[PDB]
């Protein structure tokens, strides 16, 4: 973060989300001044506020606004901006923008049209990869046109087999065959559906490898040819084909299997002259034997980790490069510093298909910024609206640490201090996947959802001493309410006589079952007796706080209360899931027999 | 000199013909009085005193600072009277300037009116010709409406309040007639609406005329909104006169006594 | 609940189009302590919305239009169900909070020939008669005799705010247009200039009709401290065994 050095004087970023927020941020610590594109409906977004100067593109579709080149071309020619960066998606890998911005002065900040188009394209990428004496995936090199050839390959390179669509992306026309049959009959669908939405009608028939882990590596190369492999992440978990939990460090490699592959990557960008930022993504199998899979010639959407392990900005570093300036690093420079784990926020409901897109208007947001090790990653703010016209992602939460325990517990405390209210999150399933047994051992493969939940997500399964936890926690915030609803005013006319009652009797419905609790106050500190176990629950009881927290046994637990209702109904997010109780005192309890169901 | 005393003599004559002779007598073909004979008719002989017989509006907007758009009393003919003796307050609506519009002088003489009545605890009785509200004057018309809202709510219970409709009162002007004790109508001359027909047309889409929508028959026997109707405004204010003999003068009054046979 | 708590959520809950139409409940949980609302006749004349909440602890009661049902146009059962709202709470010593979004009242022969007028006036007459305290606040429309009906500031209302939405006029634009320059039968630059001029709280902020132009996101705090210096108003009126209220 040099001043003295004297890269471009105006950027223009043209994505939005907190992509654009985190290239603002890095220009600005850097003095670039900084231009944010936007459509009608983000005209009041954190990166346009964030941004020196905005200019709107079009209305709210992408392909209007910020698809819309020509736009673009206009808004750099009325700012007289002198340097471009796309972030990721949209026209981050468009060969013919990058034609574009070269025909005038100003540059795009990222690799070259030929690197672009070289990894455009999965064969051409593959057969190069081959050439770059770079361990590939097995499988037949070229274009497969009809079913008889298709079956013919799954002959020679075994009955398992998958069949992917040429290019495209996004986890998209990409599916698996077992048997002959399912071999044509897959193909004939994929070259229906590529013809439906890709158009490209051009397809790969390749090996599936079982049980694999998707490994990457950072590439950064500048324009003089020096390149640097930095470190691995592990994006294993994955749902949709798409990465929702990221881990820097590789728990499941050793250092030279991490050299080796970082070796192959950096041999990989010299080959194709890349210079930039990039990622070549690998399959590392259980007998750790690594294939190429892909090579994204962009700013990887979860590269904050490595940052964190590795104390560099890759925003900077590709500015520095663009600007013409060498590597300040080398490799022996390049060191693992700690651990780190990201989770991606998403404004989906995990219970549907892990993860279905949802839709609405953030009444209330709170990051959980004060936590230690807690970076977060968001473009939104209290009373965004999110719609349906861009990607559903709330924020990216990074958490890191001196190890894997401690990130995780970090993690974890993160997670139960993020207030969103508005819309519905999968903040459960994060949760659950970073608690889980086998995610903390470390045996996890791209099926990890899918094996350890086959019947789908359904909450966390909690045990008979959090059960009694989150029991004695509902009972305590219910007496608490109720001791709060006595304190009155002194009205000096008809003095209010507070009920002196010792012990609260109720019945507590949760899922089916029905527990008796006996709740005794002392003050802030609540005696609950649930089916015989006794607890004590003791915080300082602020009922308009979103998050509460409370000491159970010692053990520290922080709820939210999501609803309350008069008829006893409570929602309370504990452990990151949602239960509904239904609190009643003992005599409505039994009165309640006599109520007929509707 | 003379000038002052010629410029007064104009003024009063001005103030006499309202808005026109051309409009008086558009006014007298549709079959309706000016309010000047509706006062006339409605007041014991010589016993009228006028107040604010000068006022103009002080709007400067659309080119309403003309000579030509200035009137003295704008629309409004404020007073009091006796009626068989006894004090009353009225206020009459001159349909003739501006299509009786309520401007800013037109709420402020009202209001005068009315803050002098409710002092000295006498009825008011308005005569309501007014077209609605004055676009011209803006939001300065909607504060006048409001302003004597609010006495009609602070005199409700103090003082008796009668109203009679002898025009198409829309928009804003029927709520003043709502607040008060009785409302009463004149036949084929009288409408009270909010919204006219032509809105209808462009909303709710159905045909209806402005005796459909707002005639005195439609708001005596099925709105519930009128008290009672009458043939014309002789009838009318006649009839009025009759009425206004039960009333006391003031709650602080009891109810009245007179001879009888 | 902190009196001064922030609401960043309501800097842009209203839409920038006239047509589309938000949420007021959103609004009205917002702004109350614990975003806790006891709402009454939930389920009829839904345009408009009545129901009891605290600010800083106090009881107030809330009347507010609905822009989802309706526009949130007046008519006759949202009339009578707020001005009865409105009725108990000034009788009882409770502080009334508005929120004004109205476009006008809604049109049409069933609504003349069920008295709309008389059942309009009821609402008008309980603003009107109200001493409680009672703070007003502006979304984005007020046209007519229904911003008048809506607790003006000229019905002795105490505090008047104007989000930066807010359009106070005596009519639409394009209405008012018509009807000044029928005349002058050029309408090109009179819908400019009038929607330039008349068509933002200006007019109404420059009369004194608004006391300020605030930002959404201080909405509660300006309505806390209101209610802490207004509840010891005090108001003197006529004598009277009782008014005639339209019923
Ligand atoms: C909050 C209060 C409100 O919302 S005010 C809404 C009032 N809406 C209007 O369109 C005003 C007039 N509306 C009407 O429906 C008719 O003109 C009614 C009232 C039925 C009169 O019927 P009619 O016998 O035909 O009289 P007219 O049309 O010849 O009018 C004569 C002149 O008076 C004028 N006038 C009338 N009202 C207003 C008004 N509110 N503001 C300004 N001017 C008004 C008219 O411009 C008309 O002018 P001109 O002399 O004929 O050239
Ligand atoms: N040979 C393979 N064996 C097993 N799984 C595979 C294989 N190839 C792809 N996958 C699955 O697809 C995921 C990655 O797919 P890939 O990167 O090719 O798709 P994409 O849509 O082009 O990706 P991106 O969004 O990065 O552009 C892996 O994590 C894994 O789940
Ligand atoms: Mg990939």
């Amino acid at each position: 973060y040099d001043p003295n050095e004297k890269t471009f004087d105006k950027i223009l970023v043209a994505n939005r989300g907190e992509i654009a927020c985190r290239v603002i941020r890095t220009c600005k610590k850097m003095g670039i001044k900084t231009v944010a594109i936007h459509s009608d409906v983000d005209a009041s977004s954190v990166h346009v506020k964030m941004a020196d100067e905005a200019v709107c593109v079009g209305p709210a579709p992408t392909s209007k606004s910020y698809l819309n080149m020509d736009a673009i071309m206009e808004a750099i020619k009325k700012t007289r901006a002198q340097a471009v960066h796309p972030g990721y998606g949209f026209l981050s890998e468009n060969k013919e923008f990058a034609r574009c911005l070269a025909a005038e002065d100003v540059v795009f900040i990222g690799p070259d049209t030929h690197a672009i188009q070289a990894m455009g394209d999965k064969i051409e990428s593959k057969l190069l990869a081959k050439k770059a004496e770079v361990n590939t995936i097995p499988g037949f090199d070229g274009v497969v046109k009809d079913a008889e050839e298709a079956v013919r390959i799954a002959r020679e390179i075994g009955y398992p087999v998958m069949i992917k669509a040429s290019a495209g992306g996004g986890g998209k026309g990409m599916r698996i065959a077992w048997d002959d049959e399912e071999t044509r009959d897959g193909f004939r669908l994929s070259s229906q559906e590529a013809a439906s939405s890709f158009g490209d009608d051009r397809l790969l028939i390749e090996k599936f490898i079982d049980n694999p882990r998707h490994i990457e590596i950072q590439v950064l190369g500048d324009k003089h040819g020096n390149a640097l492999w930095l470190n691995e992440r592990e994006c294993s978990i994955q749902r949709r084909n798409q990465k929702v939990v990221e881990e820097a460090p590789s728990i499941f490699l050793d250092a030279e299997t991490r050299r080796a592959m970082g070796e192959q990557a950096v041999a990989l960008a010299r080959a194709v002259k890349y210079s930039s930022a990039g990622t070549v993504e690998f399959l590392v199998d259980s007998k750790k034997n690594f294939y190429f899979l892909e090579m994204n010639t962009r700013l990887q959407v979860e590269h904050p980790v490595t940052e964190c392990i590795t104390g560099l900005d890759l925003v900077q570093e590709m500015i520095r490069v663009a600007k013409g300036y060498p590597l300040r690093h080398k490799q022996a420079d390049i060191r693992i510093n700690g651990w780190a784990v990201e989770c991606r926020v998403y404004a989906e409901d995990p219970y549907k298909s892990f993860g279905l897109p949802s839709i609405g208007r953030l009444s209330q947001y709170q990051e959980p910024l004060h936590l230690p090790g807690v970076r977060v990653d968001s473009g939104i703010q209290p009373g965004s609206d999110i719609s349906i016209y861009y990607d559903p992602m709330i924020s990216k939460l990074i958490t890191y640490g001196s190890d894997r325990t401690e990130a995780l517990k970090r993690m974890a405390d993160a997670l139960d201090n993020y207030v969103i209210r508005g819309v519905t999150h999968n903040i459960a399933l994060l949760r659950e996947v970073i608690i889980n047994s086998r995610f903390v051992k470390g045996d996890i493969s791209t099926k990890f959802l899918s094996d350890v939940y086959p019947d789908g997500f359904k909450g966390h399964m909690l045990t008979k001493s959090e059960k009694n936890q989150l029991l004695a926690i509902a009972s305590s915030l219910f007496v608490a309410f109720q001791l709060r609803a006595q304190h009155f005013q002194e009205n000096s006319r008809m003095p209010v006589i507070k009920p002196d009652i010792a012990n609260w009797e109720l019945s507590v419905k949760l899922h089916d079952k029905v527990h008796t609790v006996v709740a005794s106050n002392n003050g802030s500190v609540f005696s609950v007796e649930v089916d015989g176990s006794k607890l004590n629950v003791t915080s300082t009881w602020n009922l308009a706080s979103p998050l509460l927290s409370v000491s159970v046994d010692g053990t520290q637990r922080t709820v939210q209360c999501l609803s309350r209702e008069a008829g006893g109904n409570m929602s309370i997010q504990f452990l990151g899931t949602v239960y509904k109780v239904n609190i009643l005192t003992r005599l409505a309890a039994e009165l309640n027999k006599f109520m007929l169901e509707k | 000199a003379t000038s002052v005393n010629e410029r007064i003599e104009n003024k009063r004559r001005t103030a006499l013909l309202g808005g026109g002779q051309r409009r008086i007598d558009a006014q007298h073909k549709r079959g309706k009085l000016t309010a000047r004979e509706r006062i006339s008719l409605l007041l014991d002989p010589g016993s009228f005193v006028e107040s604010d017989m000068f006022v103009e509006h002080r709007c400067a907007d659309f080119g309403m600072a003309a000579d030509k758009n200035k009137f003295p009393g704008d629309s409004v003919v404020t007073g009091r009277g006796r009626i068989n003796g006894r004090l009353v307050y009225v206020f009459s609506q001159d349909f003739t300037v501006f299509g009786g519009s309520l401007s800013g002088a037109h709420a402020q003489k009202i209001c005068k009116i009315m803050d002098q009545a409710i002092t000295v605890g006498a009825p008011v009785i308005g005569l309501n010709d007014s077209g609605g509200a004055r676009i011209q004057e803006g939001v300065e018309s909607l504060a006048g409406y409001a302003d004597i809202f609010l006495r009609n709510v602070t005199a409700s219970g103090v003082i008796p309040q009668i109203s009679l409709i002898m025009g198409p009162c829309a928009g804003g002007a029927v709520y003043s007639p709502a607040l008060t004790d009785f409302t009463f109508m004149v036949k084929d001359t009288s409408y009270l609406f909010i919204t006219g027909p032509d809105v209808v047309k462009s909303v709710t889409n159905e045909d209806v005329t402005q005796e459909e929508l707002g005639g005195a028959k439609t708001h005596t026997t099925m709105s519930g909104v009128a008290h009672r109707a009458f043939e014309n405004d002789v009838d009318a204010l006649c009839n009025l006169r009759d009425f206004f003999n039960y009333l006391p003068l003031s709650s602080q009054d009891p109810a009245p006594v007179r001879e009888c046979h | 609940d902190p009196s001064d708590r922030l609401v960043p959520e309501l800097d842009t809950i209203v839409p920038l189009e006239s047509t589309k139409a938000y949420n007021m409940v959103d609004i009205i949980h917002s702004v109350v302590d614990e975003r806790e609302f006891f709402e009454i006749m939930p389920n009829y004349a839904k345009n408009i919305i009545v129901g009891f909440a605290r600010m800083n602890g106090r009881t107030v009661g809330i009347v507010g239009n609905q822009p989802k049902v309706a526009s949130g146009c007046l008519d006759i059962n949202s009339s009578v169900k707020g001005a009865r709202f409105v009725r108990f709470c000034d009788a009882f010593n409770i502080p009334l909070i508005t929120f004004v979004d109205v476009p006008g009242f809604l049109p049409g022969t069933a609504q003349e020939y069920g008295g709309i007028i008389r059942h309009g006036a009821k609402l008008l007459y309980a603003f009107a008669e109200a001493t409680v305290p009672k703070v007003t606040v502006i979304t984005r429309k007020a046209y007519g005799g229904a911003y008048d009906v809506m607790s003006s500031k000229h019905l002795c209302g105490d505090t008047n705010y104007a989000w930066p939405t807010a359009e106070i006029a005596v009519m639409g634009a394009k209405g008012a247009v018509e009807i000044i320059f029928k005349g002058h039968e050029n309408v090109e630059a009179a819908q400019a200039e009038y929607i330039e001029k008349f068509a933002n709280p200006f007019p109404a902020a420059v009369r004194g009709f608004v006391d300020d132009i605030i930002q959404p996101s201080s909405t509660r705090a300006r309505i806390c401290c209101d209610l802490d210096v207004l509840a010891s108003k005090k108001v003197q009126r006529p004598w009277r065994k009782h008014a005639n209220i339209p019923l």
